[PDB]
């Protein structure tokens, strides 16, 4: 219904507080990523995607309720947040790519949803000239458009408008012979002209992102913005709730079931090594300890796991107490903190700390190669569809939306429900299902 | 040539210093034209004897955590190198064979600063540095990269027709 | 662009300067380094043409604390396969020669084990069991005494030293001088030790000479010194950068000081790379105030005080069980209070004081030096670190708003889980009077935090 | 800013006593050398004549810092920050043995127009607080102050802060049972009202021990509202420090004890019969700031970037106003009419006040002609 589209034009000139500063970063780069998700998970034109793109731009406050024109608080939230966003990208040409591919895919999706009586002045709002023409001009000359249109099978010319522009703007479509011309113009139908938008936008935007990058060094020199510019992907998750407290009761006895029903495949693994060798390096124990206390254990609980679990590799049980039980305590407990109190996030176990051999940390469909994964994948029951599936998103780098399918397909359901970045939500949302 | 250790940094500018507080005849003798009143300036005043400061090319050569002449045999050539404090000097003036510890320091240094010359070749290299360049050879053992360069890019544009830019001060 | 290409071959870049680049291979076969190493020459010179990297050394174990910092296990590479690794250490000089026999004996065996060829779980496990004991050791008395004497020499008369009563050094010095016969002079060197006596003065006001502590009594060595003060930093500038390890479990292996060392311990040290209410102001120090009648000293840190069922406003009923003045009568010496503490806290952060952040120097100044590094201002005690703020603008933004969220009831209500609880407190304890005696103490934090303080981000210098 | 100053100051000093230029404080020399740098302390403590040391400045020394040996220095007069250009003998490269200090240039006077010959006789009154015993918070000396006001009738009145002080007794034991704010305006309209008769003009300047302002240097003008429009006329609020054209004679104020902060670190080759306060004055005058120790005080904030553009003295005062806890008094030094009055209130007793008189003479003559003419520092 409103009019939330816009060509990202002439930076904003307010003064803005810090922590609206860090919020409307955070909540544009969480958007933006839940997009992507979306189209690798769906197609454009389905009714779940724009279902769920349009309740996820309800709940993060990007298009609501009305306010007097300017201060309308969701169309300067999208302004003051592109604008802010567009810092953290401009430096790497992946980044740079990333950015301008799905900043495309949410103005085609807000393009999709105004009605078709706006339109006309969304576009002469828009950069100089785009007009439409009436019933009569449009019946006049139906016969040279439907002829002039390309090989689409059939008369079906419906109710959609027709845009007349000039010819040079189209030249795209007229080189190919795709449209009809009449004294220096074209008449296009909607689709043509939507392409024609998203390649003018794209344009732009990559021309500003080119030139931003330029002059980052007055930015730089900034202490309170070097956590926007550097880490806005880095290690630590958009937004995580499954953290370090919290409540939960589990037992010592049940472990070994729910780590064949509710452990993603890198806490299987870890568990797997642990049991059978008797043993786990630095990585390895620092991995599946933190996801042991995410998961309700306690501290005298995880002493006797870790205590029980290694007398059995012939060691003398004081020597546990005197170099091992340090660690478990501090662990537990107060400062120390960013990697030794926090339990694991996805993005930090894919990004950070390549396993080498020896060493069974790390994510299984990242880290391990694709021969091995299917054998892996292979002897926990999938069906071989679901292994071609799953291999065919590993190979697009969509390591979430794999172990998302994977999820799908352990528990039989047809969508998860959620978007998975942290393997204590893997388990949360697994027991949930229970 | 003439090598030596801080030269460029304490040694030249004192003997001049001390050669005109004394009087001494013939102060023109250290460098190679005949001048009356010398200036108050050390480039100048040796003209004709190219001076070699193994401080200064070790740093272009080598990597060293410090570059003293006691450090600079340590790595280098690998054995010790006594040092004589200042405060000490007055009191090695009482006995004969004292004195002679003095004298011996002295003439042991001029030969590990002539062994440190000769192991980091910086006088032929010096040469081939030079000719490539296009420069003179006192310029490119004072040091400065960029002079060196500066004079590769004027003959080049010289033999091709150019306008070169006015020296700046 | 050449860092992109490392890590998408599952290879880790470590460092890199315009010049030189470190990777890190995660292999432990040296034949597979070279193959891995030419690996990378290609897939850098097939976009570009020209530019072309080249091989420089192999390093079998690193430590890495800073550009030119290290202590390295270089390869020198002999005929087919075979090899000598050569110890190479480079910045790791302490500038001080104050430190005793213990310290610097301790500190070369964590050097000599970490330059080993064991694996890092071996390394630590040495490292660890070794330092257990050496604070047993200590406690019990078993280390002889001409472990703990500590040499420093004087560069003037003791009578010169503006710092005079902080130096522990000078202070034995001027002893000597006034009590017996010899005098000491500019150039000599002063042997002491630090003792206990029962006086509570300072560490560096208890220094003794060695020979006065045998024919003494009531003074005995202290323990809590050479611990935290003489062995911790000499193993700590090492062992921090080890992954887990902290500077905090070092004083656990030591002894008992974790929760008191911790409050010694670092603020911006934890920055490798939002948080909660909870863990951002876990720093931010408590508002107190006594209470007008009975004197009991308040502690407020919420809104509401207690948990579940009984849980009230913080500002309903006096701490002390005897007192029946409610705090919320006495709104205007709360206010009164507030000003007094944030003036505190402001002129704090105006003091300037820098401390170096090499924990062998540790170098406290409120002098701004003129010549900085690439990080900041350069130390001038020892002339290779960089002085950092004790006090930073950051803590002083977090404890006014800290300040500001102990007396926000309009945010503390909606971060209620039910909207029934929330609604029977709301017309039992909140009325609109004691809605508008929040506003004024809140309002007071907010004046500070008004206009000042850069809590404001200007976007139009941002942008254009 | 702290290079800039320094690089200011030298270049007036290299363009006053004509100097060829200025050696490198780390490049060793055999003969005399010129140095341009500032005095600082190498310790925490006290400066004394062994901890002296000299810090370049960044175009020439890059920042560098020397020891300075003062054992051949016949006379001189330092204190840390100041900027100082030294001639001494430096031959290892590593320590300066001083043999010459120059002495300070001050600013040129005002400059008088042919208006400011045509004013007459003017009378002045001074005063600074606490205006309140620290027993009471009666304020009895400031009812005593506003009747000596209306007796007399002047025609400038400055009064100094703190008018609610922060090291009172009541004040840091928060035993006031009102606002900070409310009783500032008390004070504040007690003063005003009670002195609208004489149609004396009214100068407040603010404190860094007023609990209801800002504690940071330079302090802005004080805020109050209430005030009619016949009250608009009578009142102005200035900051601190401040320049003050009263009748085409400028007068300096600025209320920090800077009297007391640079005499207890402040080191001279003579001790028997010098005046410290002619000397300390004159130190501040030569140095071109309203505050020119670094670093300040213990309790003194500073904000640096503001006050580069808000503390400088643009031109040598005529009569410069200097509060301070030391004994009261009145000196002509360079030119300058100093006057210290005291606090108005000290320990239990009453203290002190002034009052100036002022009228500018004919403009030829014998180059200075002082427009202050007479000065009296009177008990309350
Ligand atoms: S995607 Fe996350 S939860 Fe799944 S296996 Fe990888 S690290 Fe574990
Ligand atoms: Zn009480
Ligand atoms: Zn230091």
């Amino acid at each position: 219904y409103p009019h939330c589209l816009q060509f990202y034009l002439q930076p904003p000139s307010e003064n803005i507080s810090l922590i609206e500063f860090e919020n409307l970063a955070i909540d544009r780069v969480k958007l933006l990523k839940s997009v992507e998700n979306l189209g690798v998970s769906y197609v454009k034109g389905t009714e779940q995607y724009q279902s769920k793109l349009e309740s996820e731009l309800r709940k993060l406050k990007f298009s609501y309720r009305e306010n007097l024109e300017d201060e309308y608080e969701p169309r300067r939230r999208d302004h003051i947040s592109h604008f802010i966003l567009r810092l953290a990208y401009c430096q790497s040409e992946e980044l740079r790519r990333w950015f301008i591919q799905q900043e495309m895919d949410l103005l085609r999706f807000r393009f999709s949803i105004l009605p078709k009586d706006k339109i006309q002045d969304f576009l002469k709002d828009s950069q100089l000239q785009f007009e439409a023409i009436s019933d009569e001009e449009k019946t006049l000359r139906e016969q040279e458009i439907v002829a002039s249109s390309p090989s689409l099978s059939g008369l079906k010319l419906g109710f959609e408008s027709i845009y007349k522009i000039p010819f040079a703007d189209a030249l795209d479509l007229f080189r190919g012979r795709k449209v009809y011309l009449e004294d220096g113009f074209a008449y296009v139908p909607l689709k043509d002209i939507v392409a024609i938008i998203l390649n003018e936008f794209r344009a732009k935007l990559s021309k500003a992102l080119a030139l931003t990058a330029r002059s980052l060094p007055a930015v730089q020199s900034d202490e309170r913005l070097q956590p926007l510019l550097n880490h806005l992907s880095h290690s630590y998750t958009g937004q995580d709730y499954s953290t370090q407290g919290n409540v939960g009761k589990i037992s010592l006895d049940q472990i070994d079931l729910l780590s064949t029903k509710s452990f993603p495949p890198c806490m299987r693994q870890l568990h797997k090594a642990l049991r059978e060798n008797h043993h786990l390096r630095h990585g390895g124990r620092m991995q599946y300890g933190l996801f042991l206390k995410g998961i309700g254990l306690t501290l005298e609980q995880a002493l006797q796991f870790w205590k029980q679990e290694f007398i059995k590799g012939k060691m003398d049980p004081d020597k546990f107490d005197k170099g091992y039980s340090y660690n478990i305590r501090h662990s537990f407990g107060k400062e120390g903190k960013r990697t030794d109190y926090t339990p694991f996030s996805c993005l930090k176990i894919i990004l950070s700390n390549p396993p080498s051999q020896g060493d069974y940390h790390g994510c299984p469909f990242r880290h391990s190669d694709p021969e091995l994964l299917k054998q892996k994948l292979q002897s926990y029951k999938i069906s071989p569809g679901g292994i071609s599936q799953i291999l065919d998103l590993v190979k697009g780098t969509h390591y979430q939306v794999a172990c998302q399918k994977y999820f799908e397909m352990i528990h039989n359901v047809d969508d998860c429900g959620f978007s998975l970045n942290h393997p204590n939500q893997f388990f949360c949302e697994s027991q949930r299902i229970l | 040539i003439i090598v030596g250790h801080n030269i460029y940094g304490f040694e030249l500018e004192v003997l001049l210093q001390r050669i005109n507080v004394c009087k001494a005849p013939h102060w023109s003798k250290i460098g190679r034209l005949k001048r009356s009143n010398m200036p108050k300036g050390e480039r100048n005043a040796t003209c004709g004897r190219m001076i070699c400061d193994v401080e200064i090319s070790a740093k272009e050569l080598i990597r060293c955590k410090s570059y003293h002449l006691s450090e600079l045999v340590q790595q280098i050539l690998k054995t010790e190198r006594v040092v004589i404090p200042m405060e000490n000097i007055q009191n090695m003036y009482s006995e004969s064979s004292q004195l002679l510890y003095l004298l011996e320091h002295t003439w042991k240094d001029a030969k590990f600063i002539l062994q440190i010359m000769c192991e980091l070749n910086v006088l032929p290299l010096a040469l081939q540095i030079t000719n490539i360049a296009g420069n003179i050879m006192s310029r490119t053992l004072m040091g400065g990269r960029s002079e060196r360069n500066e004079f590769l890019l004027l003959h080049a544009f010289y033999e091709n027709n150019y306008i070169v830019p006015d020296k700046q001060i | 662009h050449t860092k992109e290409m490392v890590q998408k071959m599952n290879l880790e870049v470590i460092y890199g300067d315009t010049d030189s680049i470190m990777i890190n291979t995660n292999s432990t076969n040296l034949e597979e380094v070279f193959k891995l190493g030419n690996k990378v020459k290609s897939e850098v010179n097939k976009l570009y043409k020209l530019l072309e990297i080249d091989i420089d050394g192999v390093f079998k174990s690193l430590l890495l604390l800073k550009k030119k910092k290290y202590a390295a296990l270089v390869v020198e590479p002999t005929s087919d396969g075979n090899y000598v690794t050569k110890q190479e250490l480079k910045g790791l000089d302490i500038v001080r020669r104050d430190w005793c026999d213990l310290a610097k004996d301790t500190g070369n065996f964590v050097i000599g084990q970490i330059l080993s060829d064991q694996s890092r779980d071996t390394i630590v496990e040495n490292i660890q069991k070794r330092l257990i004991e050496i604070g047993e050791n200590v406690l019990n008395g078993s280390v002889p005494v001409s472990q703990f004497e500590i040499n420093k020499a004087l560069t003037k008369d003791p009578q010169d030293y503006p710092d005079k009563k902080s130096l522990p050094h000078v202070h034995v010095a001027l002893w000597i001088n006034s009590q017996g016969g010899r005098k000491v002079k500019a150039g000599d060197t002063v042997s002491y030790v630090i003792c206990q006596d029962g006086s509570n003065l300072t560490a560096s006001q208890r220094a003794y000479a060695p020979e006065q502590l045998q024919k003494q009594d009531n003074l005995t060595i202290d323990t809590q010194y050479y611990l935290a003060q003489q062995i911790h930093p000499v193993v700590a500038r090492i062992c921090e950068p080890i992954d887990g390890i902290d500077a905090v479990l070092i004083a656990t292996w030591l002894g008992l000081d974790p929760t008191q060392f911790r409050v010694h311990h670092y603020h911006k040290d934890e920055e490798n790379d939002q948080l909660t209410d909870e863990e951002k102001y876990r720093d931010c120090e408590r508002f107190k105030c006594p209470c007008p009648t009975c004197g009991t000293e308040n502690i407020y840190d919420n809104v509401f005080d207690g948990s579940g069922t009984d849980m009230e406003p913080s500002l309903y009923r006096c701490s002390n069980i005897d007192c029946k003045a409610s705090p919320l009568t006495f709104t205007v010496q709360l206010s009164n209070k507030l000003i007094m503490d944030i003036r505190r806290f402001i002129k704090k952060y105006y003091d300037g004081w820098l401390i170096c952040e090499e924990p062998t120097c540790r170098n406290r100044t409120r002098h701004l030096p003129l010549q900085f590094s690439r990080t900041g201002p350069l130390c001038p005690a020892c002339m290779k670190a960089t002085l950092q703020p004790e006090y930073s603008d950051k803590s002083l933004y977090t404890q006014l708003c800290f300040y500001r969220y102990i007396f926000d009831a309009e945010c503390a209500l909606e971060k209620l889980t039910t909207d029934h609880e929330k609604d029977k407190l709301k017309k039992q304890f909140f009325t609109p009077k004691v809605l508008q005696d929040y506003r004024k103490l809140k309002n007071t934090a907010e004046q500070f935090l008004s206009r000042s303080g850069y809590s404001e981000v200007n976007l139009s210098k941002l942008f254009a | 800013v702290l290079t800039c100053k320094i690089e200011e100051l030298g270049s007036e000093l290299k363009e006053h006593y004509k100097i060829e230029a200025f050696t490198p404080l780390l490049a060793p020399a055999q003969e005399p050398v010129t140095l341009l740098g500032q005095i600082g302390c190498d310790s925490n403590g006290k400066l004394n004549n062994k901890s002296v040391i000299l810090e370049g400045d960044r175009e020439h020394s890059s920042g560098a810092q020397i020891p300075v040996d003062l054992s051949e220095l016949k006379e001189y007069s330092l204190f840390p920050g100041q900027v100082v250009i030294m001639e001494g003998i430096n031959t290892t490269g590593r320590k300066l043995v001083a043999t010459k200090l120059y002495e300070g240039v001050p600013l040129p006077f005002y400059q008088p127009t042919e208006e400011d010959a045509d004013f007459e006789q003017s009378m002045v009154l001074v005063a600074c607080g606490p205006y309140t015993t620290s027993d009471s918070i009666t304020y009895d000396p400031l009812l005593d102050l506003i009747a000596v006001i209306n007796h007399d009738r002047p025609d400038v009145c400055i009064l100094f802060g703190p008018f609610l002080d922060a090291k009172h007794e009541q004040v840091e034991n928060c035993l006031l049972t009102s606002p900070f704010e409310d009783i500032f305006k008390q004070c504040l309209r007690t003063i005003i009202e009670g002195t609208r008769s004489s149609g004396s003009h009214l100068v407040f300047v603010p404190s860094l021990r007023d609990v209801h302002h800002e504690p940071v240097y330079p302090q802005p003008p004080f805020s109050y509202s209430d005030l009619s429009r016949e009250d608009k006329k009578q009142v102005q609020f200035v900051s601190e420090p401040c320049s003050l054209s009263i009748n085409g004679v400028i007068f300096g104020l600025t209320s920090t004890d800077l009297l007391f902060h640079l005499g207890a670190e402040e080191i001279s080759s003579s001790s028997g019969t010098s005046d410290r306060f002619s000397r300390i004055l004159k130190h501040i005058l030569t140095q071109r700031s309203y505050y020119p120790l670094y670093p300040p005080q213990e309790d003194m904030a500073i904000d640096y970037e503001s006050f580069y553009v808000y503390a400088q003295l643009p031109v040598t005062p005529d009569v410069l106003i200097i509060p301070s806890e030391l004994r009261y008094f009145v000196k002509d030094v360079l030119g300058c009419v100093c006057v210290n009055p005291g606090r108005l209130t000290k320990g239990q007793v009453g203290g002190t006040f002034a009052r100036l008189y002022l009228r500018r003479p004919a403009a030829d003559g014998a180059e200075r002609q002082s427009p202050c003419i007479a000065v009296q520092v009177v008990r309350i």
